[PDB]
This record gives structure tokens, C-alpha cells and sequence, in this order.
């Protein structure tokens, strides 16, 4: 097991941890976590991008008291923190089945809206538009749901089984992808309302599914113990499966930086909850990673680094490319 | 295995066969390999692990319904001996010798047909393995906190197996070579540090009552000897 | 085979197999019909229909030659009918009275002998008169209609708003003035609830016939009749609200009033809902199996041979008869599967076995409408969370299945204060899962149930010590140790406490923690080490 | 009397992947192909055991059906009790057209007895009766054999069990009427439509 290249204290228990995707024209790249009750947004730099910085700069630069739980994190593309506008926008996704979208100027302007209709617990959501006008959301009542930030519900989507994973489409517009429990990803036009295609899974329970950014046709995602990649249009059927945990794989995320290295955790468990980072090229992981007990997995947009929320920490690892 | 399958008749054609001419490598191999279970001598003639554990597995359970048509102890005897004799044929090799799943799973046909707790502890320090390595092994398997031993409702049966392991130490101490006595009290002490400290955070019983006053016991009578 | 072109060995295939199979044998029939590289989205999608088109096509072409009529095997001495097909058997069990009254041709139900469906020639006619304006309904519903009510069903949704949307849109799309011809016919008919309350009335050796294709066949005459029953639900339910609507041709009157709205309130509600519930949980090992056909053969069956004493049966002299068999036996599988039954156990089989997944679905169909085994499905439901990683809303679903732990057997076969031992059950649960931070949680709500049990709480407490000393959380350890009632498992844990911090060379809290009298114990310890151990120092002794 | 007046069909499925494997057999007698000969429409038929509304008789809820088409003859034996191992069979009489309604099965104390009309040939099977297979109250059900079990140890080329059918008097072309039966003496007899427009036995 590799130690964390670097290790962060964090006041609580970290739920969820997702780097900006966006450029928010900082030096240093901006990264929301979840604990208990509150969100924090922080500036990460590393030495590895700025040769000043021993190890890694972790600044606080907000704190936003959120009451629940949080499950889920998603970034707005309008995020910015030019110092003619500043603008933060960020949704979460907590154990009360609402959304909140928080807005703030970095200064006292502190705004949020809740979102109120799903039924069910809300198991993902991401911002669905290049504008960052639309949220979509994924949860236990079998809906995927497209809200305005006016908290109205544009579009609802019937699902099979539970919604566990969406995400956008990076390059084609409107298309929205979300992954069912039960091994089915579906794609969805948001302009005309219609399911475009389906995947199927070997394995079932289906957990989490990404979009590879630089290789657009590349799908990843972990169901039951394994990792499972799709190659469109080639077939419906997977490229590759392998194991990626000996119980449970919980979270799949690809490098945004690689096409080839994506990053797999195991299911919150008695054996130290496992990140194992894998190469295509290579029949075993890469790194194995022991966080005692996390959730939350993203990579860093520029960097060939990997971030996990744990218990009061967050851990990083660095990939050898 | 010729005791093991039934006295195997082919083990007959077998040796007869091993008897009336040398018989080269390959030949050797394959044929007695696929035939009947022989990593010590593989192990030796060369002088997947797994796989060499599951053949030995399946070599235990012959004897096991061999021993199914005998005495409850006559059974166990018989299987004792024969382990004993093949271990001490391939004692000196550990990849001809699942040392992990065979302690394992003898624990666990212990647990099904409900035998006595000494009797691995007993058969392991009679093939020579050192009590360190041995209370090692067991350390180890404690802590991999198995759900077998819960599901088949006896972890205490387990942690009271350790026990008799510890106390058959204690009492003839030569077991251990005089040059490792200290450490080895110490280490021992360290340990029923830790098991106390378990046994304090489940709850009270008649039984429990009677380990937890044996085990301050002998941790008064470790310190006498340290 | 014909499609492949191919002289291929057909395996006998699973049906999963089989279905990879089709699949990929299409799309490379699609992958072939794109000749261009820059082919729209619309002339792709059409593409992809005219060639599954095809295949499906094909395929009828099979099963109409094989669908072939054949004979009639009647057995002289147990009258068991089968049609023989050219493909498969099929067997001829006798109609319920009510699903023959729906489904006979109309000219047909004039010619009922009316002293079969009741003693009262009054009620016979009533009934084929309702049945008959049913049919009319039926014959009207278009196919949008029919999937508007079944997926108000699937999500949910009220299917009474749903009757009456249906019911508006007939209206509005009135073309052959039926709603006048369904309005003349109850007009004719004299007592058109009574008739109603006899339709929902009706529709409210272990070893032998244990054959996958007795089960299937039993399985079906299940969602056959679910199906009906569902259909006739719905319509049902229209004209009841048209019935309240033209009701209306009077005034509402105080004792007609007071009396129908408890009345038809209290029986409709125990009605319309019972019987969606009962179709929702009919939607809901070589060989192709539904859950219902499993549940069959793992549950239900197994208490058939009671099933069969307590009809009076105990001379085992009486031969079997066939058609009050099957009658029993259907009715007795649909009040287990109708959610009317105690049994508590297809729900936690499903949680036992590898699917979850379709047992949160059965639970979230069967909840709204059931109220038998309520705690068993929150129990069910609890498990298929702590499955999913969910573990909050697992912890809410098994606090609400404790309510119904007064007169509850699974519950006291676990411990052969009740909130103190099922806390005890979901901690050792947590632990099993490795959740430390839960075990600390849930461990200090147990501390104040366990009140005046100052063991509970001295065990609580000392597990509370033990995780947050794993976690390393040296501070919240020692507040958790001098809280400990029991000064033995106190001293035992800060034996572990000052082994631990001094193995993880955390030297300086170890200093700090204000040790009460026991500053020697300290001492004699590291002494009774340091003496015991070899003379190779560490940090023991410095 | 409750009047059962209306029945509904429910779907036996066969839902094993297993198409019962079908011990195909293929008989092939003394006869040459007719190039040209009527085109039978396929056809069905069944048989009931005595005794199976008997709860203690070894034949309880057991019944045979067959279908044939063309040359084949597909023999099935179900219980709604036990699933029956080996319990399907595909007799092929090759060059023989399977007349419709030519298969007629008699039962006798000891035997279950298959009589087979073609347009060339008639055939006699002998099976054991259910009620003589099993000697032993103590049978596991996983076990319980089809009365088809045993039937590739009967010899079908025996002249005792095979006949092939005369030219003259001989049967008349594309009549589709037969009858088969045992006499009291345990003899095999034979009915069909004679060219002359009588009864040949």
C-alpha cells in the first residue's frame, strides 16, 4: 500500500470531494469537500505546478454551513475567481433529498437556493449546460431530473431502477449520460427529450460511471467488484472488464489529464476502504492506495493527481506517468 | 493415499511400477502429480501454491470419509498420523506446505465435527513448528476477525484454543530454546494485554468470568517468570 | 440461425446468452447499412429501426409455424383437458365466474343462465348489465389511455386522478355518443354498487405437482388474473366517478348522504388501493423463473400440506380433485403475495440473495396500500440500504420495523429494554462493516436507553474507548475512558490506552493525560516490560 | 353441479433451455421412399394411465402425449407430480408417413404397449408398467424414471414388435383412417381402410 504523496486535516469526516473541472483563472486549483453539516472550498497548489510551493499550499476560502449531510458536489462553469467578478457557484446534493445551489462573491454575498421534488435519495448531480444554467440530478425514486437555476423542474426521465451516476457529455452538446443501478447507461437529448442509446453491464450493482474527457467515446465504470470500459460506437458490450476490488468498487473517476489512467475506490469497509489507480495498458493497478475510511473521489484538471476524502483528512496521490 | 483412497489400488500398480525401474523427471511428474497428491516430493526432485493447497485440502477430506467409517478419536488419529508423516516429508519446503490455509481450514472441520481446542496447537508443535511461529499464525488469524467462527457460533472456542496453546508453553518452557524466553514472556504478555482488553468489552458470563481470572493468572505467573 | 447464414452447432444457450447473442448479431447487421462516415442522427436512427425490424419480423414468421393447432387429450377419470399446440402443451383450467362474465362475447352474455351467478335473478342481471357497460369502456380505451393508467400505476401516481383523466379525454373524443349508450344501460340496471361489491368480493402433497412447468403455469394464471382484475380496477373506478357525477341528477340528501360517504368512503378506499397493491406485487434453478415462481417454490409451497388439513380434510381418504386444488392454491399464493399475509419473507429472502434491487422495488409498490408485514418490509428494505452503502436511511427503516416488534416472532427468536438489544444487533452490524464512526454514534443514543444498567452502559462506553482509540482520536479516548462505571474495564482500557500511544510514539498526550492514583500502575507496568523484555532497548525504559 | 362452463387456456411453458433432450430414435424399416406422397397435416394425441386418479397407485397424475409430422413421432410422458428424468422421446420412422391418428397406446398389468400406424408399416413398443419399476416404497423423487427410460434396450427390429403392410388387399391412397388394439390373449391387432373399400385387420 502507497502512503499519500500528500495528506490535508480537515476539521470533520470528508462525504464528498471533487476538484473545479473549469478554469477559474487562479494559479492555484480550487477544491469543494462535504463533511457532516458544512462545505468547504478551498485553493490547492502543488509543487509540482509552482516550484515555490514545498508540497502542497492548502488555503481555506470559504465555509458554507450546509445542516446536512452532503452526498454529492457539482460545479458551475461560471466559476470564477477573477478579481473584477468574483462568482463561486456550486450544487450539492444531501441525505434531505434536496439540492442546494450555493452562489457567493468570495466577499459577504452568501446566497443559496433549495430544490425541492425527488422523492427519493439523490445519489448524483452535475451542472448539465456549458452555460451552467441547468442542473441534472439522479436518485433512489428512479428519476433523472433537469432543473433551472429557478429550482423548476425543465425535464423528468423515468428510470428502470435507481440512478447512481450522471454526467455531461464534455464535447457533444445536450447529451446527458446516467448510469442505473441494475447495469444500464442511458444516454439522454436534452433537447428533444428522447433516450439516444443504452449500455449494458456484466455485473450489477452498477456504481458510478465517467465520461473519459480526452477520449470522448471512452465510457468507465465500476459495477459489482470490477471496472468495466465501453468504446462507442464500436458496441453496446464492454472493450475491457477487470477486477478492480476484492469487495464492492463504490466510485470510478478517469484522468483528466490521461485517457489511458483512471482511478476505482472500494465500498466504506472493514478492510480500509481501497483506492486502486489503473493503467489499460497494465493487468494490475498501478498504486494501491489504504484510506482508513473514504468517500469522494476526483482528479486534479492539469495534474496526474487523484484526491480521496477521509476521516478528518483529505489524501492525495501523485501517478508516475 | 493409497490409505487415503481407499488403500488406493493404483498407489499398488504404482509403487510396483516405481519399484522395477528408474523412472525419468518428466514422466515422474505429470504421471504422479495428476495420480495422487505429492508436492513434498515434488519439492524435493525439483530441489500454483493455491492449487497445491485445494490438492492437499482434498487429500485431507479421503481420509476424512475413510475415517467417516470408523471411531470418532480413531478417525482423528488416523488423520493425525498421516499428516504428520507426509508434513515431515516435505517439512523442510513452506510452497509444498500451505502453513496459512491449512491451519485455517483444519480449524474450521475442528469447528464442523466439534472437536477438542489443543488438538492443532498439539499436532503442529509434534512436526517441530516453533511455538513463536506458531502463537504468530494464531495472533494473525484472531485479528483477520473471520465471520467463519461467528457464523458457526464459537469465537470464544477459538480465543480458548490460543489459551491452551499459551498454557502447554508455560508449562514445559523448554518448548522455546533458552537464548528467546524473555522476549518471547514479554511478547506474551503484550498480548493477553490486548485480550483482556477485548474480553472487558463483550459482555459478562459465567464462562468469560472463569477466562478473564485464568489469564490474570497467568499473567501474574509470566511476570514471576520474566 | 438464419440471419448468421451461418451452419453453426446451436448450443443450448441460456437465455442471457441468447440475448448478448441477438444483440450483437444486429448491430453488425447496423455497422454494415452505414456506408457513410457522416451519416445524420435521423438517418442512423432509421437505420437502426429497419434492420431490428427485420429481425423481428423474422422471428414471427417462426413462431407462427410453430404456434400450429394440433388435438384434444381429455382425461375419462380426472377430466384434466390439454390443447395440444404444435409447439407447446397448453392446459384448459376452468374460468373464475367473474373473469367468464368480462371476457364472453356480447351476443353470448345475453344467453347466461342467470341461477349460476346468484340465487338472486335481480343481482345476476345487475352483474351482466355492469359487466356489459365495462366492456363498453373497454372497447373505447386507446392504447395512450391503458399506458397512462400503468405507468400512473409503476410511478405511483394516484389511479383514480388517472381514472378521471382518462375518463375527461373519452368525453372530450365522444364521437359515437357511447357515453349515451353506457348512460342507457345504467339505466337499466337496478342496483349497480351491489353488483360492484360482488365483483370486488370475488376478486378479494407438498411434493406433487413440484415441476417448473406446474409452476409457471400456476404463475401465470396469477398475472393472467392480476392483469384482468387490474383492468377492471380502473374502469371500475371511471365510472364510479362518472356514477358521482350523474349521481348529481339529485340533491345530495343529509341520511343518503351521511350514510353512502362513510360507507362507500370506508369500502371504496379498502378497494381501489387493496386491489393496485395486489397487481403491483404480481408484476413484482436451471431453468427461466419469475419472483413469483420463486417465492412459489421457496415459500409458499412449503405450507400447502396446512393449507390442506385445515379445510376438514383430515379423512386422507377423500381423492384429489383438481379444479378445488388449483382454487385453493391460487387463492392462498395471491393473499401471500397480496401483502395479507404475516409470512414476512420473500422481502428478506430478497435480501439474503444476491438481488436487492427488485426487492426495493416490490417494498416501494407494496407499502403505500399494504398494512400486512409493514415492519418486515421497513426490515427488508433496511438491509437492501445497508447493501447500497446507505446506511443512514437503513438505521430510519429498522428503527420503524421495531414498532412492530410487540408480538413479533423473528425478533424473539434473536435473544432466545427491546430498543437497548436491537441497538446492540446494528452496532455489531457496524462493526462487521467496519464503520467506526457509526459504531460512536449509534453506541452513545444506546447510552441513553440503557438508563439504569450500568453494565450496558460500561460496555457501551468501553466500545465507544476502543474505536476512537483505533480511529487515533487520543482525546476523545480518554474523555470515553473516564467514563467508564467500571473501574476493572476502565484499568483494562488504560492498559491499552498507554500501549498503544506508546507504540504509536505519541509520547507527549500520554504526559499530559492527569492519571488518578495510578502514575505506579504506570510504572509497574513498563517495569514488569522492561525487567520481562531483552536487554536491546526501545523507549520503555527511557 | 357447478356448471365449469367457460375454461381458459394457460400456457404448460416449457421454460427449460433443455429442449427435453429428446432421445432420438430412428427406426428405419424395410420400405422405400415415396417421392411425392401425400402431405400429412401434423397431428397430435394422448393417453391417460388406469389407476392415476388412484392417490396410492404408482401412476397418480401421469399421462402420455405425442405429436407427429411428416416421418417423426415426438413421445412425451409427464407427471404433474414428479419431474420424470428421460421422459421424452423422437421416434423417426424413416420413409413412413405418421398417419393422423395412427398412434393408439393399450395398457396391460404388467406393460404399457405403443401401437403405430404408418402408410407402410405398424409397430408395437413394450414398456414396463409404472407399478412394476419401483419394488421399493423408499425411491428419493430426484430419481423417479420415465417408462421411456429403459426404451433404447427394446429391440424395434424384432419381427414380434414390426410389420411392414401388404400392397394387396392393401391400404387405399390418402385415406387417413386407422385403429389399433390388443386382443384378450395379448395379441396386436391392426385396422385401416382396404383399396376394395373395406375393413384390412
Amino acid at each position: 500500500a502507497s502512503n499519500a504523496t500528500y495528506t490535508v486535516d480537515c476539521e470533520d469526516y470528508v462525504h464528498v470531494v471533487e476538484f473545479n473541472p473549469f478554469d477559474s483563472g487562479e494559479a492555484g486549483s480550487l477544491l469543494a469537500y462535504g463533511g457532516i453539516s458544512y462545505v468547504v472550498i478551498a485553493s490547492c497548489r502543488f509543487q509540482e505546478e509552482d516550484s515555490t510551493v514545498e508540497g502542497i499550499e492548502f488555503k481555506t476560502l470559504k465555509t458554507f454551513h450546509h445542516g446536512e449531510r452532503v452526498v454529492a458536489i457539482a460545479w458551475s462553469p461560471e466559476t470564477r475567481c477573477d478579481a473584477l467578478l468574483p462568482l463561486l457557484r456550486f450544487a450539492t446534493a444531501a441525505g434531505d433529498k434536496k439540492i442546494r445551489i450555493f452562489t457567493s462573491d468570495f466577499q459577504d454575498k452568501n446566497e443559496y437556493k433549495v430544490i425541492e421534488g425527488h422523492s427519493g435519495y439523490i445519489n448524483d448531480l452535475v451542472f448539465c449546460s456549458p452555460e451552467g444554467t441547468d442542473i441534472a440530478s439522479v436518485g433512489d425514486d428512479h428519476t433523472c431530473r433537469i432543473w433551472d437555476l429557478d429550482g423548476k423542474q425543465i425535464a423528468m426521465f423515468i428510470l428502470r431502477s435507481p440512478g447512481m451516476s450522471v454526467a455531461w457529455h464534455p464535447e457533444g452538446a445536450f447529451k446527458l449520460m446516467v448510469a442505473e443501478k441494475t447495469g444500464t447507461i442511458r444516454f439522454y437529448d436534452l433537447t428533444t427529450h428522447q433516450a439516444i442509446l443504452s449500455l449494458e453491464s456484466v455485473q450489477v450493482p452498477l456504481m458510478s460511471a465517467d465520461w473519459c474527457v480526452r477520449n470522448t467515446l471512452r465510457i468507465g465504470a465500476v459495477a459489482g467488484n470490477d471496472w468495466i470500459i465501453w468504446e462507442m460506437p464500436r458496441s453496446s458490450y464492454p472493450q475491457d472488464n477487470k477486477p478492480a476490488h476484492a469487495d464492492r468498487a463504490r466510485m470510478f473517476r478517469w484522468s483528466k489529464c490521461n485517457e489511458n489512467v483512471f482511478a476505482t475506490t472500494g465500498y466504506p469497509g472493514k478492510m480500509k476502504s481501497q483506492i486502486a489507480i489503473h493503467h489499460l495498458a497494465h493487468p494490475q493497478p498501478i498504486l494501491i492506495g489504504t484510506a482508513p475510511v473514504g468517500s469522494g473521489l476526483s482528479w486534479h484538471r492539469r495534474l496526474p493527481l487523484c484526491v480521496v476524502g477521509g476521516y478528518r483528512k483529505l489524501f492525495f496521490w501523485l501517478t508516475e506517468m | 493415499l493409497t490409505r487415503q483412497y481407499s488403500h488406493h489400488s493404483t498407489v499398488g500398480d504404482a509403487v510396483s511400477q516405481l519399484d522395477s525401474q528408474l523412472m525419468d523427471i518428466t514422466k515422474m511428474f505429470g504421471q504422479y502429480a495428476d495420480p495422487f497428491r505429492l508436492s513434498e516430493c515434488k519439492l524435493a526432485i525439483i530441489h500454483d501454491p493455491i492449487l497445491v493447497q485445494t490438492l492437499w485440502q482434498d487429500i485431507i477430506d479421503k481420509e476424512l470419509s475413510d475415517s467417516m467409517g470408523n471411531s470418532s478419536v480413531d478417525r482423528m488419529q488416523s488423520l493425525h498420523l498421516k499428516i504428520t508423516s507426509l508434513g515431515k516429508i516435505y517439512a523442510s519446503t513452506p510452497r509444498y506446505f500451505p502453513l496459512e490455509f491449512l491451519v485455517k481450514y483444519l480449524e474450521q472441520q475442528v469447528c464442523n465435527f466439534s472437536w477438542d481446542a489443543g488438538f492443532v496447537t498439539y499436532t503442529m508443535q509434534e512436526i517441530n513448528v516453533p511455538v513463536p511461529k506458531l502463537l504468530e499464525v494464531y495472533d494473525h488469524l484472531f485479528k483477520a476477525r473471520d465471520p467463519w467462527w461467528s457464523r458457526m457460533k464459537k469465537p470464544l472456542h477459538l480465543l480458548e484454543s490460543i489459551y491452551i496453546l499459551l498454557s502447554g508453553y508455560v508449562q514445559e518452557p523448554s518448548k522455546v530454546p533458552s537464548y528467546e524466553r524473555r522476549r518471547f514472556t514479554t511478547l506474551c504478555l503484550d498480548a493477553i494485554s490486548c485480550y483482556l482488553v477485548e474480553l472487558q468489552s463483550m459482555d459478562p458470563a459465567p464462562a468469560l468470568l472463569n477466562t478473564v481470572s485464568n489469564f490474570k493468572s497467568l499473567q501474574a505467573k509470566l511476570e514471576r517468570l520474566s | 440461425q438464419i440471419l448468421r447464414k451461418g451452419s453453426g452447432r446451436v448450443l443450448d444457450l441460456s437465455w442471457e446468452e441468447l440475448r448478448k447473442d441477438v444483440t450483437l448479431t444486429v448491430e453488425n447487421e447496423i455497422q454494415n447499412a452505414v456506408i457513410d462516415y457522416d451519416v445524420s442522427q435521423e438517418e442512423f436512427r432509421q437505420i437502426n429501426i429497419e434492420n431490428w425490424c427485420k429481425f423481428y419480423t423474422c422471428c414471427l414468421q417462426y413462431q407462427e409455424t410453430l404456434s400450429r393447432p394440433l388435438a384434444l387429450l381429455v382425461h375419462p377419470d380426472t377430466n384434466m383437458v390439454c390443447l395440444l399446440r404444435k409447439g407447446f402443451l397448453s392446459f384448459l383450467a376452468p374460468c373464475s365466474l367473474v373473469e367468464h362474465l368480462y371476457l364472453v362475447p356480447a351476443e353470448h352474455l345475453l344467453t347466461v343462465d342467470e341461477s349460476v351467478i346468484s340465487d338472486d335473478i335481480d343481482a345476476a342481471s345487475d352483474i351482466v348489465n355492469l359487466i356489459q357497460c365495462l366492456r363498453m369502456i373497454a372497447d373505447y380505451i386507446s392504447e395512450d389511455m391503458a399506458y397512462l393508467m400503468e405507468s400512473a400505476c409503476c410511478h405511483l401516481q394516484s389511479p383514480e386522478r388517472v381514472a378521471e383523466q382518462i375518463l375527461e379525454d373519452l368525453i372530450a373524443n365522444d364521437i359515437d355518443n357511447i357515453m349515451e349508450n353506457i348512460q342507457n344501460k345504467l339505466q337499466d340496471t337496478r342496483n349497480p354498487i351491489r353488483a360492484i361489491g360482488f365483483l370486488l368480493q370475488n376478486m378479494d402433497l407438498s411434493t406433487l405437482y413440484g415441476s417448473i412447468t406446474a409452476s409457471s403455469v400456476v404463475c401465470q394464471a396469477i398475472c393472467k388474473i392480476s392483469a384482468t382484475r387490474f383492468l377492471i380496477c380502473r374502469d371500475l373506478l371511471i365510472l364510479q366517478h362518472l356514477l358521482l357525477r350523474l349521481g348529481d341528477m339529485a340533491l345530495i340528501g343529509a341520511g343518503q348522504l351521511l350514510h353512502s360517504q362513510q360507507e362507500l368512503i370506508p369500502r371504496a378506499a379498502q378497494l381501489l388501493l387493496s386491489y393496485y397493491m395486489i397487481r403491483w406485487g404480481s408484476q413484482c434453478t436451471s431453468g427461466i423463473q419469475t419472483i413469483v415462481e420463486l417465492f412459489f417454490e421457496d415459500v409458499a409451497r412449503k405450507h400447502f400440506p396446512h393449507v390442506f388439513i385445515q379445510s376438514g380434510a383430515s379423512q386422507l381418504q377423500e381423492p384429489l380433485n383438481w379444479s378445488d386444488l388449483i382454487k385453493r392454491i391460487t387463492n392462498y399464493l395471491l393473499q401471500l403475495l397480496w401483502p395479507s399475509n404475516p409470512n414476512f419473507q420473500f422481502a428478506e429472502c430478497l435480501m439474503r440473495n444476491c438481488q436487492y434491487t427488485q426487492l426495493q422495488e416490490y417494498v416501494r409498490l407494496l407499502l403505500p396500500w399494504c398494512q400486512v408485514n409493514v415492519g418486515s418490509c421497513h426490515f427488508m428494505l433496511a438491509q437492501c440500504y445497508l447493501v447500497a452503502g446507505e446506511g443512514h436511511k437503513a438505521l430510519d427503516c429498522f428503527s420503524q420495523a421495531a414498532s412492530e416488534v410487540e408480538r413479533e416472532d423473528f425478533l424473539e427468536k434473536l435473544i432466545r429494554s427491546p430498543r437497548l438489544q436491537y441497538y446492540n444487533r446494528v452496532l455489531r452490524l457496524l462493526e462487521d462493516v467496519g464503520l467506526p464512526e457509526l459504531v460512536i454514534q449509534l453506541a452513545t443514543i444506546a447510552i441513553g436507553e440503557a438508563s439504569d444498567d450500568w453494565r450496558s452502559q460500561a460496555a457501551l462506553r468501553t466500545r465507544i474507548f476502543k474505536h476512537h482509540l483505533d480511529m487515533g482520536h487520543n482525546n476523545q479516548a480518554y474523555d470515553a475512558l473516564t467514563q467508564i462505571p467500571d473501574p476493572s474495564r476502565q484499568l483494562d482500557c488504560l492498559r491499552q490506552l498507554v500501549v498503544v500511544l506508546c507504540e504509536r510514539s505519541q509520547l507527549q498526550d500520554l504526559v499530559e493525560f492527569p492519571y488518578v492514583n495510578l502514575h505506579n500502575e504506570v510504572v509497574g507496568i513498563i517495569e514488569s516490560r522492561a525487567r520481562a523484555v531483552d536487554l536491546m532497548t526501545h523507549n520503555y525504559y527511557e | 353441479v357447478n356448471l365449469e362452463r367457460s375454461y381458459m387456456e394457460l400456457i404448460g411453458a416449457e421454460r427449460e433451455t433443455s429442449r427435453r433432450n429428446f432421445r432420438d430414435l430412428s427406426l428405419r424399416p424395410d420400405v422405400n421412399l415415396v417421392i411425392g406422397g401425400p402431405k400429412y397435416a401434423d397431428c397430435a394425441g394422448g393417453y391417460c394411465y388406469s389407476e392415476s386418479s388412484s392417490l396410492l397407485s404408482a401412476t397418480r397424475n401421469r399421462f402420455l402425449h405425442w405429436t407427429s409430422y411428416a416421418d417423426t413421432l415426438e413421445l412425451v410422458e409427464i407427471s404433474l407430480d414428479i419431474n420424470l428424468v428421460n421422459n421424452a422421446v423422437r421416434l423417426r420412422i424413416l420413409n413412413c408417413s405418421i398417419l393422423p391418428g395412427g398412434v393408439h397406446i393399450c395398457e396391460t398389468p404388467n406393460n404399457i404397449v405403443v401401437l403405430i400406424l404408418t402408410n407402410q408399416t405398424v409397430h408395437r413398443l413394450i414398456l414396463p408398467h409404472p407399478s412394476r419399476m419401483y419394488r421399493s416404497e423408499i425411491i428419493s423423487d430426484s430419481h423417479i424414471q420415465s417408462i421411456f427410460t429403459d426404451i433404447g434396450k427394446t429391440n424395434f427390429h424384432d419381427p414380434s414388435n414390426t410389420y411392414v403392410i401388404p400392397a394387396i388387399p392393401g391400404r387405399a391412397p390418402n385415406t387417413t383412417a386407422s385403429t389399433a388394439w390388443l386382443s384378450s390373449d395379448g395379441e396386436a391387432l391392426f385396422a385401416l381402410p382396404s383399396i376394395s373399400g373395406g375393413i384390412l385387420v
